[PDB]
Order: structure tokens, then C-alpha cells, then sequence
RNA sequence: AUAAAUUUUUAAG
RNA sequence: GGAGGUCAACAUCAAGAACUGUGGGCCUUUGCCUAUAGAACUUAUAACGAACAUGGUUCUUGCCUUUUACCAGAACCAUCCGGGUGUUGUCUCCAUCCAUAUUUUUUGGAACUUUUC
């Protein structure tokens, strides 16, 4: 029942066994539950970071992808008597809302947004803290 | 619960022909149906049972009195029955 | 403590959701929730220097069916042969 | 703002514009004399949403887009007298703040049933009666509230004087060439060339000249009403509007310092509400902050709390919000790379503005 | 490119309940209504939607494996391309189907999923404007909030009739864990809360 | 995904790759200069 | 075991076709799950009023057309 | 009120 | 006949969000329209592999005596280590739905007599 056969192909299993199997794997594992946590840390937002050139603070570096922007016209939109500092625009924004802040993308993706704001709360303490249990974590109501 | 309580509320909306223990037969648009084929309708003509005919706006019959209702036959089609 | 913890909030927050209660009374009680889940160093804290092994500390016998032994005797002062 | 990267292409982006108008009903779009096209939008995923469907679907061309900028609106705070170009006709204006309660009210479009206001849209609801509601509710001179003619988006016009009684017919002519002239100078501006807001106009008298004319004064008055509505905003002590967003925000409790901090920072800096969550760790804060400041902020809040917390920010109640500056100084401090003092910020922004236009 | 779609006359899933009928249902102004939907962001709409769809409709083209017994949900009113990788809902979009009530009078109805994040409550306005009654999705955990308040105004201001659904409550048991008792006043607590804005309607 | 399903397929025995979710996640904070500058060497070598 | 829906009807004047192809009219006031119908009097259809309210059974009933639309 | 870190070698003429 | 095989052969796996067969109508086989039946595997933070390499041409660079060998980006292609599903063959191990009568149904208000046709 378990697995196939002498073959060895499609594991089947039973709950007992693999808790007992989460609970010994609990130094190699990525234990991060909440999808919030990547943010631009998942992929697109590293695509992003390349293709615009920019390099999140604890991201990869790569390489300009389009590599000339010195060309340029001496030219009055985007000038400074004309526009007024009232935030800095750190990159992440730039990263995070790619086809806004940053004129002119190209071939950039979509970041994704947000999920849920996870709020899971296990009990790790007590083997025997039952399964149901109203958490200090929580309001009262 | 009945099927053909269940066929006659559908008919709702519809044009259904109505004879009575009398044998007074109408034909109107079905308002509402019950349980007890309690029907009201609107828009209804009113045969004697001997034959001359009468207009009149919105009767309501109790089904104990009622005999036999017609449906339209596009209610054949779906989707009460299966 | 942690069972007799336990139940004591399970009682004690009991109160606040069925029973009914003051104002007064509420906005204290779950003042401390919060501070809770703030983890209670704001009523906590204190003078630490004192060591649980090293420091010679007594473990008091009572229990509440204890008359606590009520000594006026000791209040006031004898006649040292001594 | 908008710009097309190569001139020889701007017909191509108009052809993509009026689709997207369409398409999202909520934008609304301008130009100008600059050649430069406005895109107003709620928020910003709104602003991301469009410029993504402008690239990469409708319109294919690059182009340059500003640093995210915001509405201003135009108040005002306290002999008197105005003139035409050409000396036969002349207006003044008189102007003051109004009710705060008042232009809340309006800005409220409401039926008004019950012993409640009513909005200024049904104005052809009982006149009279209607100046029951003013004179009621808002404290309203009784005599103008007779004398309230027609109102605009938020704010609205009045006459006080004789020669008005001397000719009230007169007058009944050009009613309706003024209430374009006060729409004309009301959706335009003084100082920003950007719409005025909240503001009384009590008329002190209108000069026509001998024998009036045929159609002289047809068209002669609006812009005249031009110069008369700005000249009465000036000397009124303007001010400039900044709108508010209405923060919502929501947070795992002991992350709480953290937000404290950001508004700190971001001079939203009101946070009004904290409402506990019930039987989950959370608190929604509601609070507020302008828009102009707001620019980044949501990520700023995203990231901070490392993936718990989220923030939504959006504009209801339509409130507003004096910025802070002096409406005008020539010794004023303008930074240059840094974000002004708050000694002027309008200051700053008009002289920013105008130089958006000239 | 742009968009994803079904771009074909024969591929267009059966849909059990045999459309031409419902066409003649269509007739009498009577029997069919127009059900726009609305709540906070992430609040189960477009989902939800997908449950009646899936429900009706009986074999799928855009079903995956995947999801078809799945983890990852269908969301089957979502179509465009910014809408599916930006992860959220952006043009408001329509589903039609008819489906019975436990009567089994069946009624034509169009649904509407609308965009639950704030900065599209223009296209929700829409939604409302036109759809007759409107369901009001609330996320339980979530709890009311001044978004769902700002609703619930608009709907009963423009004279729509409204009916409530709490929603995801996976999240409730299977993440809180809350104690049954504790959880049933939660429910208590949202509904005495939300009735102060419904104010004389329970 | 490793782990809450019980019902699947072998993975060729070096396909399962230990070690990626270390430095997916951050870099924490300790670290002195040459395993940060290791792990932007791994994603790098991932992204690409 | 649900009610008749003659709220619509409700202070209204009705022809009540009644057993044995008689007739009853007048104004309704009020009815119950059996269809018993009371109503503010009027007359047996030349013509002639009978009391001030009357109350009809449920099964002497066979029709109540509407005179009133 | 900062957490931003390139390389690296063998043969043949 | 069932279970298996670190067994084989042959099909099929990147697309109008997409497959195939069939009935009928039109054009003249294709093709269009309509009706009908069936759809394993793989796909939406898009895909056969919650894995991860190498080669060729072409441009841009970087080391910089020249070439192999190279530095790091892109475009267009290739190779290689693997995989799923289906059919057939072969091998091994075993076997030959209420329960009950007083207004809406089933405890009936049915019958008798007479005229016309
Ligand atoms: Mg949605
Ligand atoms: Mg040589
Ligand atoms: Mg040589």
C-alpha cells in the first residue's frame, strides 16, 4: 500500500508518518508560511530589477540589458524648475509599480500585489496544548 | 414535495388555460401559485361553461375548485424534471 | 503557574465575553489582554539582582485553610533574662 | 502628466486617449496650452493599470512621465473695486470663505428630506423655501438669501447693492452671460490656473456703460467676469487646497510602533482611530494623509512590517486641507534638490506650478 | 498577447442548463434580476462567481488539472492579462447563467463581479448603478471595516437591496483555530456590527 | 509544497535541491560581508 | 401550510364567486390559511345588501376576482 | 540616523 | 484471469486558450454554417523537470601582443541529463420513506326526475 511497487514510482502516505517526517525535516526546511513574506523577493520583482537596472538592497546585480542611456536631448519636461521633491522615490517603488514611477520600461512584468495579510497562528509549545485553543495572540472579543 | 406544484410555480410569468369544477375555463398570465394550487392570474379571459366569453383583469382561484391547468409546452423542455 | 494560568483565563476571559459588565471595570480588564500580548515587562518589572540559587529564599508552607498564626505576642516587647 | 517621446507621434496617442477614457470610465483627462496631456486617476495601482494598458496595448510609442504630481485647489481667507480693458464697463467682486459646513454640505449631494439641508443642485426647488433652508441652517443673510442667484461645483454667486436696484431688469438681461463669466473664471485660476474652491462672491456693482450696446456686452462681460472674479480672490487672502486621503490601515498589534514612525515621517501624521480587531491579532488605523506625500507610501508600510500589514489609502469624504505655506513671499526659501521647509510649502508650489505653464 | 478569451464559435462550454431556455426565460422582466456583486479587497468575489460558474457550466476548457479537484482557484471572470499576474481584478465583468432557487423556481440572473480594491471603486459604482441587488461579501476575518461601511452606505443610498455573506472561513477555524463557542460570538460580533450601519433594516 | 500533500512522484534523487530555500529567503542579518555577497551570487545564478 | 397572498387584494372591493353559482361583493378586510375571507358587507347579485361586515368560509369559495384592478 | 563589495588560468607563436 | 517489472516497441506532449469524431445545410475537396458524441497527459505568479547544464551564428561590451580558452547582456537557434499519458508486446509471481377521517386533494354534496336533440 504505501508505495507502488519495486518499479518506485508514486509514494503513497498517511498522515502519522508524515508529521513524523515534518517534524525531524524541521532543520532543513523553509518554515515560511506567509506569501506576503516574499515581496520583492519573488521572482518578478528580480526580472523588474534587471531590466530597469536597478538593484534591490539585498538583491542580485545584473547587467544594463539596455545599455546606452546617455543619449539624450537637452530637453524641458522631466526638468527641475518644473518639478518639486516631496518624497525621494527610492527604487522599490520603481519596483514595485514598475510602468508608473519609471518612464519608459521595457519588457518588464507584473509584480503580483499582495495577498491576504496571512494571519496564522500555530502552538508549538505543548505537544498536548490542544488542537483548539483560543491563542493570547488574539483580542478578546 | 409535487411535481406539478413545482411545474405550476414555473409557470409563472406564462399564459396557463384554467378550467374549474364548473367548467369555467381561463387563460392568463400565471401571478402566483401555491402549495394549494392557489392560483392568481392577470390579463383573463373567462368562458361560460355553456360558451359566451368575458374579459377581466386579475382572478384569483382556489385549487379545490380548480380541475384542470394548462401549461405552455416550452416548460416541457427543462428544468424540473431532470 | 501554567495549567492554574490557563484556567484562570480561561474563567477570566469568560467574563468579558458572556457576562456584562461596568465601563470602568472593562477598560481595564482588557487592558490587560493588550498588555499581554505586550508581555507584561510594564507590570513586571523591578530590582533583578537577586539570584534564585545563590540567595538563601525561604518557600512559605501556607495554604488557605491556614489561620495565618495571628501574632500580637510578637507584636510587643518582654523581659530579656538573656 | 503626459508626454509622447517623439513629437512626429503625438496624433497616435490622442487615437489611444479617447479609448482609454472610454475604457476606464473613472480617469479624466486634460490638455493644455503646453502640448503636455493630464491623466488624473484615483490611485496609484489605478495610474499603474492605465499606463501599462497605454504601452503595451492601445498605444504602442514610449513616453515620458512626470513625477507623480497632485490637484491644488485655490481659497481664500479675510475701498474695493475692479476695472474693464476698455473703460466702459467695470465689475467688483466681493469674495469670502464660506461655511466649512456648508461647502461640506455641498459637496454631499443629498435629497434633503426630513428636517435635513438640501444640496444646491435642485436650485429650482422652492426658491424661496430654499432660502429657508439657508436662512436656517447656515446662519444666511435673509436679504441674500433672496438674492442668491447660481451655484457651481463648489461655490457659488450673490449680489448685493443699489444700482443693482436700479437696474434689476437691466441686469436680468446679463444674468446668464455673468453665470458663464463666474463659470469660466471659477473652473480657471489666479495663481495655478487650477480650479478655485469654496468661496462666497457677493457682487458690489456693475458698470455698464451709456447706452449698453448690442453685442458689446455679449461676449465684452465674460472675460470681464474674468478679471472680476480673480481680482476678488487676490486682495481676500488666498490660500491653496491640498486634498487628504483617508488612511486605512491594518497591522499584526505589536508592529504598532512601527506605523507611528511612518506618519511621523510622512506628515499625513494624523492617525485618528486605533479600533481593535475582535478575535483576530489585528488593528485597523484609520487615519490620514495628503496626497502629495503620500507617494510611496504603501510600500513603504508593505515592506517595513516584513509581509505583515497592508495599507489602503482613497479620497470620500472629498476633504481638504490648507497647505501650510505663506501664499506668497519674494523672500521666500525654495530648496533646490530637498524637501521645502514648511515655512512656505505653497509658496513653493506656486512658483512650481506656474512654471509648468508660464 | 493582450488578453486571454475564447475565440471560437464550437468551443464554448455546453452549459448544462440548455441556454436557448433560459433565453425563454428572458421574456417576462419578472423572473430575472441583475445581481452585482461587491466588497473589500480580497474579500472572495471573483471566486465566489467561479463556484456558481463551475456549478453550472459542466465541462470546462480553462480548467487545469490542477484546480479541477485543486489548491490554486479557478477564477474564471478575471480574463485579462494585468488582471491575472497583478493578482487581483480591474475591468468589472459579468457572468450570466440562470440557476434555481431550493424552490426550484429557476430564474434567469446576471451576476457581476465587481473590483474590490479601493482605487476602482469607480467601476464598482457602475455595478451598482445599474445591478438590481447586490451581494456584500465580507471577509470574516477582516471584519468590517471603513471600506465595507462606505458600501454599505452607497448601496442602500442608491436605493439597491443588499444581502451579506461571510466569507473564508478556512481562515477561520484552520488558522485562528478558535474555540467553537469563541468563534460563534465572533459571528455575533460582526453582525451586531454591521447592523449599525443597516440601520432600519435587521 | 514539499511536504502537505502524502500522494506523489519520485523525484530523480538530485532533483531535489536542498539547499535553494536558504538563500531564497534573506540573508538575516549576522552575516559578515562574504556569505551576503554569497548569496547574491546564488540568485544570480537562479534568476538567470 | 403558507399563507394566501391577498395582501395585493387587501381593502379592495371583490367579486367573490361563491358555491352553487351565487355571488358575494364588497370591500376586504381580512382572510386566514383555510381562504376564510371577511370583508365590509355589500350585496347577492336585481340586487340587495345583506349586514354590515360578513365572513365567507374558506370551501364556499370558488373564486375572488377583483372588481377594483 | 548605514546595512550597496569587481576579479582569480592553461597551451601555441 | 489478477498483481507487479529500475522490461521493450509504437504513438502523443506548447496551441485561435488552443483536441477529435460524427449528423445536416451551402459553396465547389478544401472551406463556411448548424447539430451531436467523446476528450488521457500538460499549462495562469502559465507548463512536460515547484529541477538546471553545454554548444553554434550574430551583434554590444570586458580582460587586452595574437589564437584557442575567455569576461556579461541581448536575439536567433541547437545539443544533453531527465519526464507524463495511451496502445500493444514480453517477463515474473499467483490462481484455474409517515401513521391515520372535522374547509385546498383519498372519508366526497351524492343521486332521483324531466325536456330538447
Ligand atoms: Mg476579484
Ligand atoms: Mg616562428
Ligand atoms: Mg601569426
Amino acid at each position: 500500500k504505501k508505495v507502488n511497487g519495486t518499479s518506485y514510482k508514486k509514494w503513497s502516505f498517511d498522515l502519522p508518518e508524515m508529521s513524523n517526517l515534518y517534524r525531524l525535516s524541521t532543520p532543513l526546511r523553509d518554515e515560511v508560511t506567509d506569501k506576503n513574506y516574499y515581496y520583492l523577493f519573488d521572482k518578478k520583482s528580480f526580472f523588474n530589477g534587471k531590466a530597469l537596472n536597478n538593484a534591490i538592497p539585498g538583491g542580485p546585480k545584473f547587467e544594463p540589458l539596455y545599455p546606452r542611456e546617455e543619449e539624450e536631448d537637452y530637453n524641458e519636461f522631466n526638468s527641475i524648475d518644473r518639478v518639486i521633491f516631496r518624497v525621494p522615490i527610492r527604487s522599490e517603488y520603481k519596483v514595485a509599480f514598475p510602468h508608473l514611477y519609471n518612464s519608459r520600461p521595457r519588457s518588464v512584468r507584473i509584480p503580483w500585489y499582495n495577498n491576504p495579510v496571512s494571519c496564522i497562528i500555530q502552538n508549538d509549545e505543548e505537544y498536548d496544548t490542544p488542537a483548539l485553543f483560543f491563542d493570547p495572540s488574539l483580542n478578546p472579543i | 414535495n409535487g411535481i406539478p406544484v413545482k411545474l405550476l410555480n414555473e409557470a409563472q410569468g406564462h399564459i396557463v388555460s384554467l378550467e374549474l369544477t364548473t367548467g369555467a375555463t381561463y387563460r392568463g398570465k400565471l401571478v402566483e401559485s401555491e402549495d394549494s394550487m392557489n392560483v392568481q392570474l392577470r390579463d383573463v379571459i373567462a368562458t361560460e361553461p355553456q360558451g359566451a366569453v368575458t374579459h377581466m383583469d386579475q382572478i384569483f382561484v382556489r385549487g379545490s375548485q380548480i380541475k384542470f391547468i394548462v401549461v405552455p409546452d416550452l416548460l416541457k423542455n427543462a428544468p424540473l424534471f431532470k | 503557574s501554567k495549567k492554574t494560568h490557563d484556567m484562570i483565563w480561561e474563567k477570566l476571559r469568560y467574563i468579558l465575553q458572556t457576562q456584562e459588565l461596568s465601563s470602568t471595570l472593562r477598560e481595564s480588564l482588557e487592558t490587560l489582554f493588550e498588555i499581554r500580548q505586550k508581555d507584561y515587562k510594564s507590570g513586571s518589572q523591578g530590582l533583578f539582582i537577586l539570584d534564585p540559587t545563590s540567595y538563601t529564599v525561604h518557600t512559605h508552607s501556607y495554604i488557605v485553610s491556614d489561620e495565618d498564626e495571628a501574632n500580637k505576642e510578637l507584636g510587643n516587647f518582654e523581659k530579656c533574662e538573656n | 502628466v503626459l508626454q509622447p517621446l517623439l513629437p512626429r507621434e503625438l496624433p497616435k496617442l490622442l487615437d489611444a486617449l479617447n479609448k482609454i477614457s472610454k475604457y476606464y470610465p473613472g480617469v479624466i483627462i486634460k490638455v493644455e496650452e503646453s502640448g503636455e496631456h493630464v491623466i488624473l486617476g484615483n490611485g496609484e495601482l489605478y495610474m499603474d493599470c492605465l499606463l501599462y494598458d497605454l504601452r503595451a496595448s492601445y498605444a504602442k510609442i514610449e513616453i515620458k512621465i512626470s513625477d507623480p504630481l497632485t490637484v491644488f485647489s485655490e481659497s481664500c481667507s479675510n475701498s474695493r473695486l475692479g476695472e474693464e480693458n476698455l473703460p466702459g464697463l467695470s465689475i467688483s467682486v466681493a469674495a469670502e470663505p464660506m461655511d466649512s459646513k456648508m461647502i461640506q454640505d455641498l459637496s454631499r449631494n443629498t435629497l434633503g428630506k426630513g428636517q435635513n439641508c438640501l444640496d444646491i443642485d435642485g436650485i429650482m426647488d422652492n426658491p424661496r423655501k430654499l432660502s429657508k433652508i439657508l436662512r436656517t441652517e447656515y446662519g444666511w443673510d435673509s436679504l441674500a438669501s433672496r438674492n442668491v442667484w447660481s451655484f457651481y461645483n463648489g461655490n457659488v454667486l450673490i449680489n448685493d447693492t443699489l444700482p443693482d436696484e436700479i437696474s434689476p431688469e437691466l441686469l436680468s438681461k446679463y444674468k446668464e452671460q455673468i453665470i458663464q463669466g463666474f463659470y469660466w473664471a471659477v473652473k480657471e485660476g489666479p495663481l495655478a490656473e487650477e480650479p478655485i474652491y469654496g468661496v462666497q462672491y457677493k457682487l458690489l456693482s456693475i458698470s455698464v456703460p451709456s447706452d449698453v450696446n448690442i453685442d458689446v456686452m455679449k461676449s465684452q462681460i465674460i472675460p470681464l467676469m474674468k478679471k472680476a472674479c480673480y481680482v476678488g480672490l487676490l486682495t481676500a487672502i488666498p490660500i491653496l487646497l491640498e486634498p487628504i486621503y483617508e488612511v486605512d490601515i491594518t497591522v499584526h498589534a505589536p508592529l504598532l510602533p512601527i506605523v507611528e514612525e511612518l506618519m511621523k515621517k510622512r506628515r499625513g501624521s494624523r492617525i485618528y482611530k486605533t479600533i481593535k480587531v475582535a478575535g483576530t491579532p489585528l488593528l485597523e488605523v484609520r487615519g490620514q494623509v495628503p496626497v502629495i506625500e503620500s507617494a510611496g507610501f504603501e510600500t513603504d508600510l508593505r515592506l517595513s512590517t516584513n509581509g505583515l500589514g497592508m495599507c489602503q489609502l482613497y479620497f470620500w469624504h472629498k476633504i481638504w486641507r490648507k497647505v501650510p505655506g505663506d501664499v506668497l513671499d519674494k523672500d521666500a526659501f525654495i530648496p533646490k534638490l530637498k524637501p521645502a521647509p514648511i515655512n512656505s510649502l505653497s509658496r513653493d508650489f506656486v512658483m512650481k506650478t506656474r512654471r509648468r505653464k508660464g | 498577447e493582450h488578453t486571454i478569451f475564447t475565440q471560437l464559435k464550437k468551443n464554448i462550454p455546453k452549459t448544462r442548463y440548455n441556454r436557448d431556455y433560459m433565453l425563454s426565460m428572458a421574456n417576462i422582466p419578472e423572473r430575472i434580476i441583475n445581481v452585482g456583486v461587491i466588497g473589500p479587497l480580497h474579500s472572495g468575489k471573483t471566486s465566489l462567481m467561479d463556484l456558481l460558474v463551475i456549478d453550472s457550466h459542466k465541462r470546462i476548457p480553462d480548467m487545469s488539472k490542477n484546480v479541477e479537484l485543486g489548491w490554486k482557484p479557478l477564477r474564471y471572470l478575471d480574463n485579462l492579462k494585468q488582471e491575472i499576474d497583478r493578482g487581483l481584478s480591474i475591468k468589472l465583468n459579468g457572468s450570466t447563467l440562470l440557476c434555481t432557487d431550493l424552490e426550484s423556481k429557476s430564474r434567469m440572473i446576471n451576476f457581476l463581479d465587481a473590483p474590490g480594491h479601493v482605487n476602482f471603486m469607480d467601476e464598482t459604482a457602475v455595478a451598482l448603478a445599474a445591478s438590481d441587488l447586490v451581494l456584500i461579501v465580507i471577509d470574516v476575518v477582516e471584519g468590517v471595516t471603513f471600506v465595507v461601511e462606505q458600501l454599505i452606505k452607497q448601496s442602500i443610498k442608491n436605493n439597491v437591496a443588499m444581502c451579506f455573506v461571510i466569507n473564508k472561513l478556512d481562515r477561520l477555524i484552520l488558522d485562528l483555530k478558535l474555540p467553537p463557542m469563541d468563534a460563534y460570538l465572533k459571528l455575533n460580533h460582526i453582525i451586531a456590527n454591521i447592523n449599525s450601519f443597516t440601520k432600519g433594516n435587521v | 509544497f514539499p511536504f502537505n500533500r502524502t500522494k506523489g512522484k519520485m523525484v530523480r534523487a538530485q532533483d531535489v535541491a536542498l539547499a535553494k530555500k536558504w538563500f531564497l529567503q534573506h540573508p538575516d542579518e549576522e552575516y559578515p560581508v562574504k556569505v551576503k555577497v554569497s548569496y547574491q551570487k546564488l540568485l544570480k545564478n537562479y534568476v538567470l | 401550510v403558507s399563507t394566501p397572498e391577498l395582501k395585493k387584494y387587501m381593502d379592495k372591493k371583490i367579486l367573490l364567486n361563491i358555491n352553487g353559482s351565487r355571488k358575494v361583493a364588497g370591500i376586504l378586510r381580512g382572510y386566514d390559511i383555510f381562504l376564510n375571507v371577511v370583508l365590509d358587507d355589500a350585496m347577492e347579485i336585481n340586487n340587495h345588501q345583506l349586514g354590515l361586515q360578513t365572513v365567507i368560509r374558506g370551501n364556499s369559495i370558488i373564486s375572488l376576482e377583483a372588481l377594483d384592478a
